[PDB]
């Protein structure tokens, strides 16, 4: 009745320091549809994320992105912070170049 | 251009 | 090449807090150009691509319109599928809807579809003919004979055929410089040691449209589907998507790896390997 989401954590062009970039988390085969998601920068809530309409894809599942403007350093860190029905606490995916 | 078709469950 | 448009409804009851949420949004190939959010402060059907703000006035309301009858109309089937299912008014429950048609080079009806799920699982579709019905259960049987009793299935298919391949039609025309181009994939391969004796090839495609596409390694010239770890097509935020596909390969043998890229905007598959 219920699927857990999968979650990426990446950037809409290649990370370069001190370079304007996009940082995406996209979430995508969960169910149902109500789900919470935060982008961390060093451990703490962005604010003003933005993210797509409500779709789903061929089997049901939906899916959604979350996307900030963001520059890259060497010492800040990013992570996706997701809470879903099927989570018992939330699950952070910290980003990888 | 969406569908107007009546489809009541 | 081959288009499509795609409309998904996603009807979200709430009880305790309100009405049902409708959000309709509407797709040519992998490519979102309105949306309707019942939840919007001011909900309209509104645009979401450049080439279809041109629509007038008559567009925009007939659609809003049609966006806030469907929004009842699923509500309504919120509480009817309510009782199909011998289920309490005190649970969330949730309609989804995906109709519309595929058309070839030529413009012409490749087939269409009206498909729905009642709380994640299959409920109803319109079959290929477009003149019958597939029911997952005894519920959507019900709905069925309904459907039937009233000929929905020539309605549907009046639609799919006619007005669906029309707009579709326009709107590839209008949108030409963007629905009309394929964006090949930029391709690289990466390579990370795991161990002294393992290392990781990851074999990456970058900005790309549509999203269809496949990324494959051959070891020795034969397909490693098995051993393969393959993450989901992501979009960019551009319109542009991306993957990867990674193999877990012995120290020393990483030139027995190639990646396969088959992307319909390349002439030919590509063919790549590490290149330290």
């Amino acid at each position: 009745i219920q699927r857990t989401p999968k979650i990426q954590v990446y950037s809409r062009h290649p990370a370069e320091n001190g370079k304007s970039n996009f940082l995406n988390c996209y979430v995508s085969g969960f169910h149902p549809s109500d789900i919470e998601v935060d982008l961390l920068k060093n451990g703490e809530r962005i604010e003003k994320v933005e993210h797509s309409d409500l779709s789903f894809s061929k089997d049901w599942s939906f899916y959604l992105l979350y996307y900030t403007e963001f520059t890259p350093t060497e010492k800040d860190e990013y992570a996706c912070r997701v809470n879903h029905v099927t989570l018992s606490q939330p699950k952070i995916v910290k980003w990888d170049r | 251009l969406t569908v107007q078709v009546a489809r009541v469950y | 090449g081959s288009h499509s448009m795609r409309y998904f409804y996603t009807a979200m009851s709430r009880p305790g807090r309100g009405e049902p949420r409708f959000i309709a949004v509407g797709y040519v190939d992998d490519t979102q150009f309105v949306r309707f959010d019942s939840d919007a402060a001011s909900p309209r059907m509104a645009p979401r691509a450049p080439w279809i703000e041109q629509e007038g006035p008559e567009y925009w309301d007939g659609e809003t319109r049609n966006m806030k009858a469907s929004a009842q109309t699923y509500r309504e089937n919120l509480r009817i599928a309510l009782r199909y299912y011998n289920q309490s008014e005190a649970g969330s429950h949730i309609i989804q809807v995906m109709y519309g048609c595929d058309v070839g080079p030529d413009g012409r009806l490749l087939r269409g579809h009206d498909q729905s799920a009642y709380d994640g699982k299959d409920y109803i579709a319109l079959n290929e003919d477009l003149s019958s019905w597939t029911a997952a259960d005894t519920a959507a049987q019900i709905t069925q004979r309904k459907w039937e009793a009233a000929r929905v299935a020539e309605q549907l298919r009046a639609y799919l055929e006619g007005l669906c391949v029309e707009w579709l039609r326009r709107y590839l025309e209008n949108g030409k410089e963007t629905l009309q181009r394929a964006d090949p994939p930029k391709t690289h391969v990466t390579h990370h040691p795991i161990s002294d004796h393992e290392a990781t090839l990851r074999c990456w495609a970058l900005g790309f449209y549509p999203a269809e596409i496949t990324l494959t390694w051959q070891r020795d010239g034969e397909d490693q589907t098995q051993d393969t770890e393959l993450v989901e097509t992501r979009p960019a935020g551009d319109r542009t998507f991306q993957k990867w596909a990674a193999v877990v390969v012995p120290s020393g043998e990483e030139q027995r790896y190639t990646c396969h890229v088959q992307h319909e905007g390349l002439p030919k598959p590509l063919t790549l390997r590490w290149e330290p």
